[PDB]
Protein backbone atom coordinates (compact mmCIF):
# COMPACT_ATOMS: atom_id res chain seq x y z
CA UNK A 1 0.00 0.00 0.00
CA UNK A 2 0.97 3.66 -0.24
CA UNK A 3 2.28 3.83 3.33
CA UNK A 4 4.59 0.84 2.81
CA UNK A 5 5.84 2.25 -0.51
CA UNK A 6 6.11 5.96 0.34
CA UNK A 7 6.47 6.26 4.13
CA UNK A 8 8.25 3.08 5.24
CA UNK A 9 10.34 3.29 2.04
CA UNK A 10 11.30 6.12 -0.30
CA UNK A 11 8.41 7.37 -2.42
CA UNK A 12 8.44 8.03 -6.18
CA UNK A 13 6.39 10.07 -8.65
CA UNK A 14 5.28 6.83 -10.36
CA UNK A 15 3.85 5.55 -7.07
CA UNK A 16 2.06 8.79 -6.20
CA UNK A 17 0.45 9.18 -9.61
CA UNK A 18 -0.98 5.67 -9.23
CA UNK A 19 -3.23 7.17 -6.54
CA UNK A 20 -4.48 10.14 -8.55
CA UNK A 21 -8.02 9.79 -9.87
CA UNK B 1 10.35 16.79 -3.74
CA UNK B 2 8.60 13.41 -3.95
CA UNK B 3 11.68 11.16 -3.77
CA UNK B 4 11.82 10.87 0.01
CA UNK B 5 9.99 9.29 2.93
CA UNK B 6 6.53 10.91 3.05
CA UNK B 7 4.43 10.03 6.10
CA UNK B 8 1.07 11.12 7.50
CA UNK B 9 0.00 14.64 6.58
CA UNK B 10 3.17 15.10 4.51
CA UNK B 11 2.13 12.23 2.22
CA UNK B 12 -1.38 13.63 1.83
CA UNK B 13 0.12 17.04 1.00
CA UNK B 14 2.30 15.49 -1.72
CA UNK B 15 -0.72 13.74 -3.26
CA UNK B 16 -2.61 17.05 -3.22
CA UNK B 17 0.23 18.87 -4.99
CA UNK B 18 1.00 16.15 -7.54
CA UNK B 19 -2.55 15.15 -8.45
CA UNK B 20 -3.93 18.69 -8.74
CA UNK B 21 -7.46 18.99 -10.09
CA UNK B 22 -7.60 15.22 -10.68
CA UNK B 23 -7.85 14.53 -6.96
CA UNK B 24 -6.63 11.34 -5.35
CA UNK B 25 -7.49 8.50 -3.02
CA UNK B 26 -5.62 7.87 0.24
CA UNK B 27 -5.90 4.30 1.56
CA UNK B 28 -3.37 3.72 4.36
CA UNK B 29 -4.45 0.25 5.53
CA UNK B 30 -4.13 -1.18 2.03
CA UNK C 1 -13.36 22.55 13.61
CA UNK C 2 -15.16 21.17 10.55
CA UNK C 3 -18.12 23.60 10.48
CA UNK C 4 -16.48 26.26 8.34
CA UNK C 5 -15.34 26.92 4.79
CA UNK C 6 -12.53 24.43 4.07
CA UNK C 7 -10.68 24.97 0.78
CA UNK C 8 -7.66 23.43 -0.91
CA UNK C 9 -5.05 21.97 1.41
CA UNK C 10 -7.20 22.89 4.43
CA UNK C 11 -9.99 20.61 3.18
CA UNK C 12 -7.57 17.75 2.56
CA UNK C 13 -6.16 18.23 6.08
CA UNK C 14 -9.67 18.02 7.58
CA UNK C 15 -10.37 14.79 5.69
CA UNK C 16 -7.07 13.37 6.96
CA UNK C 17 -7.89 14.23 10.57
CA UNK C 18 -11.53 13.11 10.48
CA UNK C 19 -11.13 9.90 8.49
CA UNK C 20 -8.05 8.63 10.34
CA UNK C 21 -6.92 5.12 9.48
CA UNK C 22 -9.93 4.68 7.17
CA UNK C 23 -8.44 7.02 4.60
CA UNK C 24 -10.52 9.06 2.19
CA UNK C 25 -11.05 10.05 -1.42
CA UNK C 26 -10.70 13.64 -2.64
CA UNK C 27 -12.53 14.38 -5.90
CA UNK C 28 -12.68 18.15 -6.51
CA UNK C 29 -14.15 18.20 -10.03
CA UNK C 30 -17.12 16.09 -8.97
CA UNK D 1 -19.14 17.73 -5.00
CA UNK D 2 -17.01 18.22 -1.90
CA UNK D 3 -15.67 21.61 -3.02
CA UNK D 4 -19.17 22.99 -3.60
CA UNK D 5 -20.38 21.64 -0.24
CA UNK D 6 -17.35 22.36 1.95
CA UNK D 7 -15.37 25.20 0.32
CA UNK D 8 -17.95 27.30 -1.54
CA UNK D 9 -20.35 26.67 1.38
CA UNK D 10 -19.89 25.74 5.03
CA UNK D 11 -18.75 22.15 5.54
CA UNK D 12 -20.18 19.62 8.01
CA UNK D 13 -19.00 16.41 9.67
CA UNK D 14 -21.74 14.48 7.83
CA UNK D 15 -20.38 15.68 4.48
CA UNK D 16 -16.75 14.91 5.32
CA UNK D 17 -17.46 11.41 6.58
CA UNK D 18 -19.20 10.67 3.27
CA UNK D 19 -15.73 10.82 1.71
CA UNK D 20 -13.99 8.49 4.17
CA UNK D 21 -13.31 5.00 2.85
Amino acid sequence: GIVEQCCASVCSLYQLENYCN
Amino acid sequence: FVNQHLCGSHLVEALYLVCGERGFFYTPKA
